[PDB]
RNA sequence: UCAGGGAACUGAAACAUCUCAGUACCUGAAGGAGAAGAAAGAGAAUUCGAUUCCGUUAGUAGCGGCGAGCGAACCCGGAU
RNA sequence: GAAACGAUGACUGAAUCCGCGCGGACCACCGCGCAAGGCUAAAUACUCCCAGUGACCGAUAGCGCAUAGUACCGUGAGGG
RNA sequence: UGUUAUGGCGUGCCUAUUGAAGCAUGAGCCGGCGACUUAGACCUGACGUGCGAGCUUAAGUUGAAAAACGGAGGCGGAGCGAAAGCGAGUCCGAAUAGGGCGGCAUUAGUACGUCGGGCUAGACUCGAAACCAGGUGAGCUAAGCAUGACCAGGUUGAAACCCCCGUGACAGGGGGCGGAGGACCGAACCGGUGCCUGCUGAAACAGUCUCGGAUGAGUUGUGUUUAGGAGUGAAAAGCUAACCGAACCUGGAGAUAGCUAGUUCUCCCCGAAAUGUAUUGAGGUACAGCCUCGGAUGUUGACCAUGUCCUGUAGAGCACUCACAAGGCUAAAACCUUAUGAAACUCCGAAGGGGCACGCGUUUAGUCCGGGAGUGAGGCUGCGAGAGCUAACUUCCGUAGCCGAGAGGGAAACAACCCAGACCAUCAGCUAAGGUCCCUAAAUGAUCGCUCAGUGGUUAA
RNA sequence: GAGUGACGAUGCGCCGAAAAUGAUCGGGGCUCAAGUGAUCUACCGAAGCUAUGGAUUCAACUCGCGAAGCGAGUUGUCUG
RNA sequence: GCGACUGUUUACCAAAAUCACAGCACUCUGCCAACACGAACAGUGGACGUAUAGGGUGUGACGCCUGCCCGGUGCCGGAAGGUCAAGUGGAGCGGUGCAAGCUGCGAAAUGAAGCCCCGGUGAACGGCGGCCGUAACUAUAACGGUCCUAAGGUAGCGAAAUUCCUUGUCGGGUAAGUUCCGACCUGCACGAAAGGCGUAACGAUCUGGGCGCUGUCUCAACGAGGGACUCGGUGAAAUUGAAUUGGCUGUAAAGAUGCGGCCUACCCGUAGCAGGACGAAAAGACCCCGUGGAGCUUUACUAUAGUCUGGCAUUGGGAU
RNA sequence: CCUGAGAAACUUGGAUUUCUAACCUGAAAAAUCACUUUCGGGGACCGUGCUUGGCGGGUAGUUUGACUGGGGCGGUCGCCUCCCAAAAUGUAACGGAGGCGCCCAAAGGUCACCUCAAGACGGUUGGAAAUCGUCUGUAGAGCGCAAAGGUAGAAGGUGGCUUGACUGCGAGACUGACACGUCGAGCAGGGAGGAAACUCGGGCUUAGUGAACCGGUGGUACCGUGUGGAAGGGCCAUCGAUCAACGGAUAAAAGUUACCCCGGGGAUAACAGGCUGAUCUCCCCCGAGAGUCCAUAUCGGCGGGGAGGUUUGGCACCUCGAUGUCGGCUCGUCGCAUCCUGGGGCUGAAGAAGGUCCCAAGGGUUGGGCUGUUCGCCCAUUAAAGCGGCACGCGAGCUG
RNA sequence: CCCCCGUGCCCAUAGCACUGUGGAACCACCCCACCCCAUGCCGAACUGGGUCGUGAAACACAGCAGCGCCAAUGAUACUCGGACCGCAGGGUCCCGGAAAAGUCGGUCAGCGCGGGGG
């Protein structure tokens, strides 16, 4: 036993594997159930023919063409133009 | 933790040195030196320096045990033992350095006349 | 060859478990060979038939800190 | 380990013909066989000793030695 | 040819390494010996032959001369499930979603052989400290025991003993006498203090000279008993036949050896890695990354363009956040003017970069299956950051080139830098870097000035 | 008394500048510069490129033979 | 200074402040003793002993002495109570078959030593502090609150070597003393049977001083004898990449005869010196590494010799 | 039958006690054992055999992690947040800050509905804050906990019903080296909430976690070694590990070696060298100020620019099949920042004795006490009694 | 031609704010509310049943450049790449790319469907 501490305070070690980022970009022929962009907040909202997952995962609702749309920050929707 | 003992050591130390440095001035009656009556007076000064040396050693043989027997209770590892030594030395040696330096001036006055 | 007694590195990239092994060494007994030998047996299509040996069965069934790794027997050809 | 049967060291201590053992906890049933008495080349194992052969050697190889367990080290086991 | 003088250029081999002539390892020289095998009806594959459904085991017979029969078994010959079991289908489940397989570009192959490899055994070769079993001896030194042996000389002077003193007497003191002694001095003897010598000795432990004991717990002879993970031990882990914290000899295996060293004939082709992850792991190894070989494929690779999407290093900047420069002003926060900083601020924000389809100047890779690898800390340098006096020929990420396994020229010398990647041969030519007075080649060349320090040849306020 | 005085910017340079076995730009030397800013040209100088000859690796294109295969010309390679 | 003394040891680096001792102490053992050697209810040593005798431990002439604390540990003692082993023994749950009967699971009570729990025992292990404060001629000693708990130093000594802190501070001998002897006391970390303090004699013990003498020295000089040197005779070794094996300044894996540049230099010895050859000699005996090894220790893991213990036997017969 | 007595049957358990032909043990004639014998003595205890639990380092066999700008002490090792970057992904450092080893019987599901922080003017047991009200209000607040993203049509604040905080499944993707891990449209079975389209397979997302083995407990009637069950086994489900050194040896393991031994290392320390130079040493710049007056005779705050490398050290590159470590004694020698001498300038220099700075290494620089010392104090002197190099010069020279 | 009502695209070169023009048609207030249904408390909201009056106020059109919002020639930062410099901090040269901000300017919208009115 003691009267101080089991370990020295003031740390700065031990990081975490991160990720996230974009998987599919504009001009991509994805298939129904294809991950587009991963995130945690709301950087890219779902567009026409696109759904949102639990941790906000824009996936392809159907086969088409991945297209990005922006109105100048604030919110960026991602629609998919089906072929034929 | 050394930043805590350093103060407690310097404060108590300088507090004594600053005290004796003022008490020695109470011994000088005036001029000092009246036919052979110069060395006999120095005897009183020897006591001031003698008590000073001990006072400087006490804090060293008192504050050390407060940490030595403290880092053994599974709180502080080694590499700090010698670190604490070089910490009290800069205070002990400095103190004695001021004592001898002060006595050098005092003796130059008690024998001046 | 049989019996009595019977390791440890080493393996498990430790290790007591197991492994190395009932190996080594010692000892008792015997011979030209022995041990064993005529089934309260294996084992099962209600089959075979003293004991030993070879091949296969099978590195299967199974044993295991079920890890390492150890690992039959019946049936089937054969010496006899 | 659910783990039977054999095997004894300590204890206990059946039956003996509508009997007993066995057949994998155990039971029924069906099934298989009779212990506690004994003997038995052979086909198996080895290689001191011999004879023959060897894509075996050929004298710093082959046994250690073309002739010694001598010379020599060791109190000795033993080594050589 | 042999030999030679003079010129040039010219840092052993090897191992080990980020880097070797290395003042790092190894080796006196020659000679010869001396290290990646053997085995299993093993597994998996490459080449090959025989069948193409393929093949024997043990054994049995010929037994100067040779191969045959042996068809027990073994590999093919659908699968799926945990299993019952069902089946060109079977499990999940009372559903029609998927996994396994079949059909489709259709091999089913098997046996013998050679060759890469894997596994199990000494299993590339050499080397332990140690462990266990049995055995060897106390003719070592440690001690016990039985029985004997020995101690020149000299000194000291015990108790006890006669006697004596003033004194009844009991304790003392004296003279005589006696001979005590883990007593003294001391030779032999025993043991070792101190110095020197010796230190490839005279000698594997000693000599001279000193010193200690020298009737003693003494020295000693003979015989003799205890044993060596145990004895013995006036105790150091001392001693147990001259290196004993566990003897020595022989066997258990040539223990293990993830560590070290070495590994032998030539040429041709390719050509690595020092990264990531996990690790009682951090010089170790697994998987991938990277290499090669071959079978399928046969332009999807590769750079360069074009359009398209995502970041939000550099910069910036204030109206967000944390700090911040001067005054105002208010009862200081705020609000104002002027002015700011910022990896972890940001309403702005590029370069370049990254995904994609697309093609040409292009171009000649890419990939899938499968055999065999090695590497698994890497080093410097510019650039972009952390650490750290933005100190280290410092360390730790990213990135490019070189080294590493690339010589050649250049930087006097010099893995790193600069120019360049060496198939062979040429007393042949053009260049790159860099240079062109002489030591080596090449203008002690031109023009305009700067210089005068001999600067040019380690620095600043 | 047809010239001066104060700075501000840069090109060059002086001081600042002290090391331990003897000194030096590699050395000799170099200002009648072989120092240096800009200008041009010539030459030198790698095993780079080039020339004559040859050998090796991979591909396709004319071959011969019934075949494995050989040798032949062409481009590249020959990555060291 | 250390120890009392003579005595012993680390055969080949340590003979001593070691050990040993005479002396003191705690304890154990009366049985075929404790105890020890032994595969053994065999044998023997303890002892042809027998308790002021025998083993164990520690301590160690002799002298004044031998404090406070048993909480924890161990040691003996107690004992209605709490947990437990094998076993005895009673309800129960399940399996099979027709049934007799035949077989698994587990069970209240009860079941030895031990363990807890209580007492004691310190010449048994052992302990005798942490936080803040300082004032008082001469005489010893330090206080007062806050505390885990059981305490928290009585005598004596206190820089001996124990005192880190400077040589601590006066004092003594010296021309001058980081030493040594007296003292002070602030003992980082004295001290009572891991004994305190002291002690005449002894010590190839350690420490300091003085006397005497001296080549230890200021400085050596000289002489001698044994090599060394020369000739005849016999003739070894460690070492050894190979060698026609300079100096400086610079480089290079950062200490170059061998690279560069500069300078020096005829060829070969013999005495002789030791600077370099990172000179030899032992694959550094210090470090780091290897889930390498070994001795040793222990309240680390686990068996186990041994020893305690209930039941079962060779172990029956009577009375309550 | 139900209670109690009386009995030569026996008679399990069991305490005492008693005896004894076993057994043990002692004298005598042939004193080891054995006949026998008076005996005696103990005793059917002991001892011995099996077995239960204990005590058990007396012996035996082992364990005692790693990273680790040498080891050790310490700290730290699994997860998520930022930051650190060569700008998508990714990425090291015992690099800069911070959290987890939960929580929610419902902040979950579905459906309805509510405009936050904060200031300002004016009112209350209020005179800081809140509360009520009204203006303002790119939301500056909130979101259970860490940071970030997200930031209002809401996840944000309330209510009803509800409990999909679901079984049977997953086209195709994210990510990983492997094993994990994440996201998911659509299918079915059956349900929940709206009127409906619809949403719904936990929670605004990211941590709140753990392989495998071994075993607990419910469901299922696949095996079950002759058939028939059963024991045991298998599958669904789920529980258990503070395995926390968290990809995780055993069911279970601490120290010490100066008695040390073997295999290796200069991919790791101490000596020395080297790089370096913070620290050390010293030179120079600025002038606060002292110095009567005066800044520089001398001294120079505060702050600064370099130098040398003799100090602490950092890094650790040749050297651990061996670069012998302090000091002294011996031999020296070299540099200057010159202690003494030698020449100079300035002085606050009258002389004299100094100061200081400049130039200047020819040569010189004592004897002792203490100390093991280098170093330092002291004694007695001197022209003076210098500083530092040379593997802290010198052990194939000595001492030790 | 206009205007009102809804509902879209667009998501501040459309926003706020000074003021005005507008109510006939549409639009809101207002009126009442036992009960459907409804407020933590109020029918302000939600909402049932409905005039006149009104159009300060919510709305709707419109003007004005206060402020917001957007915002380019030049030019500098940075800079791929190419070539160097200083002991270093750090710095430049050549070819392209090349934004923050601030300067000019530009605005307070533009494009539909639908139903209702003169």
């Amino acid at each position: 036993a003691h009267k101080k501490g089991v370990g020295s305070s003031k740390n700065g070690r031990d990081s975490n594997p991160k990720y996230l980022g974009v998987k599919k970009f504009g001009g991509e022929v994805v298939k129904a159930g294809n991950i587009l962009v991963r995130q945690r907040g709301t950087k890219f909202k779902a567009g026409q023919g696109v759904g949102m997952g639990r941790d906000h995962t824009l996936f392809a609702l159907s086969d088409g063409k991945v297209v990005f749309i922006n109105k100048g920050k604030g919110a960026r929707f991602i629609s998919i133009e089906a072929a034929q | 933790m050394i930043s805590d003992i350093r103060k407690d050591a310097e404060v108590r130390m300088d507090k004594c040195v600053e005290a004796f440095k003022t008490q020695i001035s109470k011994i000088r009656t005036g001029g000092g030196g009246t036919e052979e009556r110069r060395k006999d007076l120095t005897k009183i000064v020897r006591g001031e320096a003698e008590q000073a040396r001990v006072a400087v050693r006490n804090v060293r043989r008192d504050a050390n045990d407060k940490v030595k027997a403290l880092l053994k209770d599974k709180e502080i590892s080694e590499d700090d033992d010698r670190r604490s030594q070089d910490d009290v030395q800069k205070l002990t040696d400095a103190a004695i350095k001021k004592i001898e330096a002060a006595l050098a001036d005092k003796e130059a006055e008690l024998m001046q006349f």
